[PDB]
């Protein structure tokens, strides 16, 4: 638990600016979101998992904040009011925001996408497939086994076994 | 755990029923006690490993963190019924909805 | 002002023994929602209960 | 301290319905529903005990069945005496 | 020896010759125990005491088979038994020292006086 | 108790709840392995021609879930307080466990149910009361490390259960009674080994077997109806009276054995006063034991002349007979025993 | 807040259950019990399904055979007394005020909801009671499951010997 | 004050832990034998003559308590010698005052030679250093085989500590 020996980072490292976007804005544009962004999210997410350290890989959490930055401005330049009209398509829809419910502003949205960035729209389970990475950093430790010099000992197995001195020792016996 | 006084086919299925293996905060901590009870037995294991016993039992027992917790409310409402901290400043800054 | 206490350990005692001496766990829900009023509590406990 | 704030109250309403399970100022069907009340407060804080850990709660409808088929097994008991102690057992206020 | 060493106590030289009724005892102890059964069972029913000696045969047979089934693992549990302590002398040399051995004439203790 | 394969059913199903008692690495297990065979010793216990056994049964239900519930609720609290089964130093929530325990057990704070049930049943339930449903209690009384516990319940068992043996006159009650102050020896051995209360159990089973079976077989439920029991031989009735003196303890028949070797064990473990405790208080069994042996010591008596052949079971007897030799003629098998040590 | 009146109103209903002695009364007792005791076991977990079960298997499967054996035990009504309701209202008062004056974050359970855990934790977005339920039905867990339907099996062949039809 | 035991201090030292201690054993054995008195044989009815005989049972065994310490503590204060029959006279005094509970004078004596008996075998104890329940130095917790005798069908996955 957080005592004085525990490296807590600053409040200025961690003054970042960050995707303020609501859920509409994210769940409309996430399918072009996440293959312009893959290099990053798979790298955070594994430094995430493995290390499972809030403190580790802080640097990867701000290139996929800035990635991420960079897309949403990227198509402000663009195409905004499409973008615009799908989130709120998206939200009007229904109770969850979902895909199905209306297509019609989707396909304006990736037609703005391919006559501009000249980008295609990934399948449906694209992103919740496997991802396998050449990540750079390298993998902490072997789960070493822990070593018990002095254990319960037994009788081993090679150990010979002669005859009872005098038998079983009890009264009158042997 | 407790050590049956026979070993029987029978152990086989009341064995596994409760268990921190499965996905947990830190059934990691609990494996780490329960190979030392296979290394130095039950009865060696209580005192030859008592600080991995105590980790586990901070761990999901959650004894000494609510204690220090309990102690930082009961002295925040000690200084204010002795007049030292009052008003609206009673309480710090809230943290975020999505902090934790 | 209260004597024979440090931060992060219970009096002097230490919460977590045979970790390393930099690592982090995560405190538990009512001590990193502490220092804060009810309502703040029971915003983010009370969300899946009241709808 | 953490017994007295969490999980006192299981405790104190075991001891309640355990003295109202003995006591000789009540009957046969005042024990055997202040037993379903022991059950309930026995639930109660075995679900405390169970919800420390994450996934473990599988376990909850495993004493339920067995102190069902108890409360089941005492009734039949109970009602087996009709057609030999009359109906008037119920009113008994000793064994 | 003039060491009072715990390994050679408990290590077996070969120098104690079994008993004649060591290895044949239990059996037949067992087999007369059975015949003795037998005999009971048809002192019970008011039987004759030596009628249906089949039952006799049977039990003393069944006395005899056990008898040398249970002695032969009597004898591995007690060369078990002397392997453990043997093993558990070797492992803790600390706390089992070899002792030197006392004369009488070293020793001073106590006569006590009748008069 | 063959009159019908359900309750050979309810027989396999309570060994096998049983089992599951004994064998349970946790502490909850345990007690669904105790509401098994509390399901399956409730139909026991119960049967149409008997009417005291249905309030009987009443009894034990209220005994065992009274005591289970208290064993679940100390074993939560346990679990509460360290989140392993086990607990480095003792305290009051063990002390919890093993009240409820002994309140399944019948030991003599907690042993007021076991008599006053026994007042109504019949020699075969008894047999299964008085040994195999002392298997689920005891042996998880042994994971327990406080000894006053035990200690207070082995001083009171061995007193009370020989002075409360004297006023009874019935079989039945006697029979619990004498076995209240055998659970007594076993507790006492139970503070000092794991084996030597199996020695203790197994022999003190095979003279509830024996003894038992005479009472079954030939249906006697009264210390006045052994003095009126037709044994053809009264050779025969004296010799089959020898596992009363077996059963209490004298060195020439068998049950001298496993008390002996609790005195051993005891001895060597450096506990005189307790033993000493017990040995004054195991003379009044043997009174009582003897006082049934009135009825078979002295070479003839005073017999009602209307019965004039003895009837009895072929299987049973035959079963029987085997038993009774090995009751007294059993000590000639410490050679061949390894167990011991 | 509602954790501590659900504290509040089982403590009422126990000390009325300790008060009355009528045995439907006791049995109305009972089932105005189980609501409470299934919300209040309802507000440490993830999800309601153990609510649901301990609802189904001791209030409508169970608790009716002890309302039926207790209506037809007793011949006559309830004598209802305005001093124990007001007493119960009164102590229900006081337990509500004395739960207002309170610090409620001290007094809420440590067991974690469903939103009371971390928002990293990749366990708790997958199904809604879905690894809760899964030791019932996977290795090597699932003998006692089997064994419990065989036990209830068993139950009624055990029930049907004990009353005699 | 109250967790003062008889002999943490030598005979003659302190008066009042001594009282305390003995006195506090004559109050938990006779709230011991009080509540399973009045539940099972003569059961009083009313809150007045449970409590009389919660008293009746009670406070003459703690009058027995103080009366054999204030005697033990007069016939070891009254001479040079530590001696156990200065726990005979103690033991004599606490039957003689069990006697006139009693009211019968037999009854008294009778009581004191085994109370004597018991305190003479006690200062036997404390004179040469044996205890009456000790801890056992030998625990069998199993036969031999302990670890051989695994009837289980599980296959055991490989262990995560070695002995190397
Ligand atoms: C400003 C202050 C002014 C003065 C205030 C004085 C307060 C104290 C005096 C009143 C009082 O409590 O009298 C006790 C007096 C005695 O009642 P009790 O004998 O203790 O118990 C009530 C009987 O069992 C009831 O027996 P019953 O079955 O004949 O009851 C008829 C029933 C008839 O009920 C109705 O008509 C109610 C209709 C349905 C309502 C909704 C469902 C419930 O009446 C009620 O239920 C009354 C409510 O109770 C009333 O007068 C009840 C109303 C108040
Ligand atoms: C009294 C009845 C019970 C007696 C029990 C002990 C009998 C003697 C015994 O078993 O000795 C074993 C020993 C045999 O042991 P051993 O010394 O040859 O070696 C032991 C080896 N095992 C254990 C593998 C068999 O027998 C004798 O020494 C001869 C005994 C002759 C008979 C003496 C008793 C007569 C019968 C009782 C009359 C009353
Ligand atoms: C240890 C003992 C070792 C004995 C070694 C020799 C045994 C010889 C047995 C056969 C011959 C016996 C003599 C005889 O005529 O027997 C007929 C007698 C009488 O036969 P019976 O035909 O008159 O039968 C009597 C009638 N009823 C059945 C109605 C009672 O039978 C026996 O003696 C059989 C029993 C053998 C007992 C052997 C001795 C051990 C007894 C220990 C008691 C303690
Ligand atoms: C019912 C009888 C049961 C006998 C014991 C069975 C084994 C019990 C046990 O735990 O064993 C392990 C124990 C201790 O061994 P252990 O603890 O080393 O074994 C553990 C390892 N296993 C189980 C895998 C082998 O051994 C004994 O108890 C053996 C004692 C002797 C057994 C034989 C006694 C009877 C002898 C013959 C009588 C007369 C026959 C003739 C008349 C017949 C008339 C019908
Ligand atoms: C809140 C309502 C409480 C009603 C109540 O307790 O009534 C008392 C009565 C008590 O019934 P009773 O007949 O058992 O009364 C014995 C208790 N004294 C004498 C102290 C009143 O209970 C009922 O009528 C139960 C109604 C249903 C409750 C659910
Ligand atoms: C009147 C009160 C009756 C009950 C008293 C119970 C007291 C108790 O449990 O004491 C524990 C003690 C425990 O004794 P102990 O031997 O363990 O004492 C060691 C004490 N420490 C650890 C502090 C050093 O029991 C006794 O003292 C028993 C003494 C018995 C004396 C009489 C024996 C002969 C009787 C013949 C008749
Ligand atoms: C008949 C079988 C009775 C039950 C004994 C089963 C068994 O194998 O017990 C092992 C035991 C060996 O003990 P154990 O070492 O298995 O004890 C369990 C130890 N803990 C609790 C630490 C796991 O055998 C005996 O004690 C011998 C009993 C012999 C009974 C028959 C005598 C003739
Ligand atoms: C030990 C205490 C003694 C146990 C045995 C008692 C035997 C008593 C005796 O001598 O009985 C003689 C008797 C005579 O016949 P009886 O019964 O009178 O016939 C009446 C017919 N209506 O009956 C008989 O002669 C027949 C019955 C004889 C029983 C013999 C048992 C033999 C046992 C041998 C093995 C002993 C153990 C070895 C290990
Ligand atoms: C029921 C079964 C029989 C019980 C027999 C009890 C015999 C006396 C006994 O064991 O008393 C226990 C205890 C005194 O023994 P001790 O262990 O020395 O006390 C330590 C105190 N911290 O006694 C006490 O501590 C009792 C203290 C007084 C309690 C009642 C106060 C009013
Ligand atoms: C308490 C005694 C109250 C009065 C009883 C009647 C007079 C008895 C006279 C002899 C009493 C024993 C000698 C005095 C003594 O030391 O008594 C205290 C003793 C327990 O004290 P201790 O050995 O320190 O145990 C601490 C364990 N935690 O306690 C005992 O040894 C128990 C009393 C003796 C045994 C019962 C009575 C005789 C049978
Ligand atoms: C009166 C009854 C008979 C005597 C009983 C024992 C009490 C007695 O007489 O004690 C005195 C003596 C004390 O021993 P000691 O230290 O030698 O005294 C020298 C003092 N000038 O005591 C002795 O020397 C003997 C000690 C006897 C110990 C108890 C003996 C009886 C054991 C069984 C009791 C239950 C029956």
């Amino acid at each position: 638990v957080i005592t004085n020996n525990t490296t807590l980072p600053e409040e200025s490292e961690l003054n970042v600016q960050e995707l303020n976007l609501s859920s509409a804005a994210l769940r409309a544009g996430a399918f072009h979101l996440g293959k312009q962004c893959e290099q990053a999210n798979n790298e955070f997410m594994l430094c995430r998992q493995e290390l499972d350290d809030p403190r580790a890989c802080l640097a990867e959490g701000k290139a996929v904040t800035s990635c991420a930055l960079d897309f949403f401005r990227k198509v402000k330049k663009t195409c905004h009011e499409e973008f615009t009209q799908y989130a709120t398509c998206l939200d009007k829809s229904s109770g969850t925001m979902a895909f199905s419910h209306c297509r019609k502003t989707q396909g304006v949205f990736d037609k703005c996408i391919k006559d501009n960035f000249d980008w295609d729209r990934p399948s449906y389970g694209y992103f919740s497939r496997a991802k396998v990475i050449q990540s750079a950093r390298e993998a902490p430790k072997k789960e070493e086994k822990v070593s018990y010099p002095d254990a319960t000992p037994g009788l081993p197995e090679d150990y010979p076994k002669p005859p009872a001195k005098y038998g079983s020792r009890f009264h009158w016996l042997e | 755990s407790l050590t049956p006084f026979l070993r029987l086919p029978l152990t086989d299925l009341t064995g596994c029923l409760i268990n921190h293996q499965t996905y947990d905060k830190c059934g990691k901590f609990e494996m780490k006690m329960m190979e030392c009870f296979e290394a130095y037995g039950l009865e060696r294991g209580k005192r030859e490993c008592a600080d991995l016993i105590s980790d586990f039992q901070e761990c999901v027992g959650m004894q000494k963190q609510l204690m220090r917790f309990h102690a930082m409310r009961n002295e925040r409402y000690k200084q204010w019924l002795k007049g030292e901290r009052k008003g609206q400043e009673f309480f710090a800054d809230p943290p975020r909805v999505d902090a934790y | 002002n209260v004597p024979g206490w440090e931060v992060g350990t219970w009096y002097g005692e230490p919460v977590f023994k045979t970790l390393p001496e930099d690592t982090l766990v995560t405190p538990i829900f009512k001590e990193f929602y502490a220092h804060s009023d009810w309502k703040s509590y029971a915003k983010r406990a009370h969300l899946k209960l009241w709808s | 301290m953490i017994m007295i704030l969490y999980w006192s109250l299981p405790m104190i309403l075991f001891i309640l319905g355990l003295f109202c399970f003995v006591s000789n100022r009540k009957h046969l069907l005042s024990m055997l529903l202040s037993l379903e009340f022991i059950v309930l407060m026995l639930f109660f804080m075995l679900f405390i005990y169970l919800n420390m850990l994450n996934y473990e709660s599988y376990f909850s409808m495993m004493f339920l069945t067995f102190s069902v088929c108890e409360g089941a097994l005492g009734l039949s008991i109970l009602v087996s005496m009709i057609r030999t102690h009359g109906n008037d057992y119920f009113q008994s206020f000793s064994i | 020896s003039a060491v009072n060493d715990p390994l050679e106590l408990l290590t077996n030289k070969g120098t104690h010759e079994p008993s004649f009724l060591s290895p044949i005892w239990n059996p037949i102890a067992c087999g007369v125990a059975g015949v003795g059964a037998a005999i009971f069972i048809n002192w019970g029913f008011r039987k004759p005491v030596f009628s249906g000696i089949q039952k006799h045969i049977a039990f003393g047979a069944i006395g005899v088979g056990a008898g040398a089934y249970f002695d032969q693992k009597r004898n591995e549990y007690l060369a078990k038994r002397d392997a453990v302590l043997r093993h558990y002398i070797e492992l803790h040399p600390d706390d089992f020292p070899v002792k030197e051995r006392k004369t009488y004439g070293q020793v001073l203790e106590s006569w006590v006086p009748v008069r | 108790m063959f009159n019908n394969s359900s309750k050979i059913l309810f027989i396999t199903i309570m060994i096998i709840g049983t089992l599951i008692t004994v064998t349970s690495n946790s502490w909850l297990g345990a007690w669904m392995g105790l509401e098994i065979n509390l399901l399956s010793f409730i139909p026991l216990l119960s049967d149409n021609n008997n009417l005291m056994s249905t309030e009987a049964s009443l009894k034990y239900f209220l005994t065992q879930v009274l005591a289970s519930t208290v064993l679940l609720f100390s074993s939560i609290l346990l679990m509460l307080k360290n989140n392993m089964n086990n607990e480095i130093n003792e305290s009051f929530t063990s002390m919890i466990i093993m009240s409820a325990l002994l309140l399944k057990s019948g030991a003599a704070p907690f042993h007021f149910w076991f008599p006053n049930m026994m007042e109504g049943l019949t020699w075969m339930n008894a047999l299964m009361l008085m040994t195999w449903q002392k298997i689920a209690p005891l042996m998880l009384i042994s994971y327990l490390n406080i000894k006053y516990l035990l200690l207070i319940s082995v001083i009171l068992s061995v007193i009370i259960g020989a002075i409360g043996g004297l006023n009874q006159t019935s079989l039945r009650k006697l029979m619990a009674f004498s076995s209240i102050n055998h659970l007594g020896w076993m507790l006492s051995s139970l503070m000092i080994s794991e084996s030597i209360w199996l020695i203790y159990f197994f022999f003190y089973s095979f003279l509830s077997f024996v003894l038992t079976f005479m009472f079954n077989i030939f249906k006697l439920f009264h210390l006045n109806q052994l003095f009126s029991w037709f044994v053809n031989s009264k050779i025969l009735k004296f010799t089959l009276f020898m596992n009363f003196l077996s059963l209490g303890g004298l060195p020439p028949f068998l049950g001298f054995l496993p008390k002996w070797l609790v005195i051993q064990q005891l001895t060597l473990c450096n506990q005189y006063f307790m033993l000493t405790l017990m040995m004054m208080s195991t003379l009044i069994t043997l009174f009582f034991y003897l006082r049934i042996c009135y009825s078979a010591f002295m070479m003839n008596y005073f017999e009602n002349n209307w019965i004039m052949k003895m009837n009895m079971n072929s299987i049973n007897y035959n079963m029987y007979m085997i038993m009774t030799f090995f009751s007294i003629f059993g000590l000639f098998l410490i050679s061949l025993f390894y167990f011991m040590f | 807040m509602i954790q501590l009146m659900l504290y509040s109103l089982i403590i009422t209903t126990s000390i009325i259950f300790l008060n009355m002695i009528h045995p439907l009364a006791l049995g109305l007792t009972l089932l105005i019990q189980t609501i409470f005791v299934c919300l209040l076991t309802g507000l440490m977990t993830k999800s309601f399904w153990y609510s649901y079960i301990l609802f189904l298997i001791f209030l409508g499967g169970m608790l009716v055979l002890f309302i039926y054996v207790t209506s037809l035990a007793s011949n006559e009504m309830f004598n209802l007394s305005m001093k124990l309701t007001l007493f119960s209202s009164l102590i229900l008062i006081f337990m509500l005020i004395l739960s207002f004056i309170m610090d409620k974050t001290s007094s809420s359970l440590f067991l974690m909801n469903n939103d009371m855990q971390s928002i990293i934790n990749m366990n708790s977005y997958f199904m809604e009671n879905s690894l809760s339920l899964n030791k019932l039905y996977n290795f090597p867990t699932n003998f006692i499951t089997i064994l419990l339907m065989n036990y209830l099996l068993i139950t009624l062949i055990v029930i049907v010997k004990i009353t005699k039809l | 004050l109250l967790r003062s035991k008889y002999y943490d201090h030598p005979d003659g030292e302190d008066a009042f832990g001594k009282i305390v201690a003995t006195n506090k054993y004559a109050v938990s054995a006779g709230v011991a034998w009080s509540m399973f008195d009045v539940l099972t044989l003569s059961k009083p009815q009313g809150y007045l003559p449970t409590l009389g005989r919660f008293a009746y049972n009670t406070g003459p065994l703690m009058g027995m308590a103080t009366a054999f310490t204030l005697t033990t503590l007069v016939a070891t204060n009254a001479r040079g010698k530590d001696d156990k029959i200065n726990y005979l006279i103690g033991g004599f005094a606490a039957g003689g005052v069990f006697g006139a509970w009693k009211h019968n004078h037999v009854a008294g004596l009778c009581a004191g030679l085994f109370l004597g008996i018991a305190g003479v075998i006690k200062k036997m104890s404390i004179e040469q250093g044996w205890e009456f329940f000790p801890n056992t130095p030998i625990k069998q917790y199993g036969g031999l085989n302990i670890a051989g005798n695994d009837w289980t069908i599980m296959a055991d996955p490989p262990k995560n500590w070695t002995t190397e």
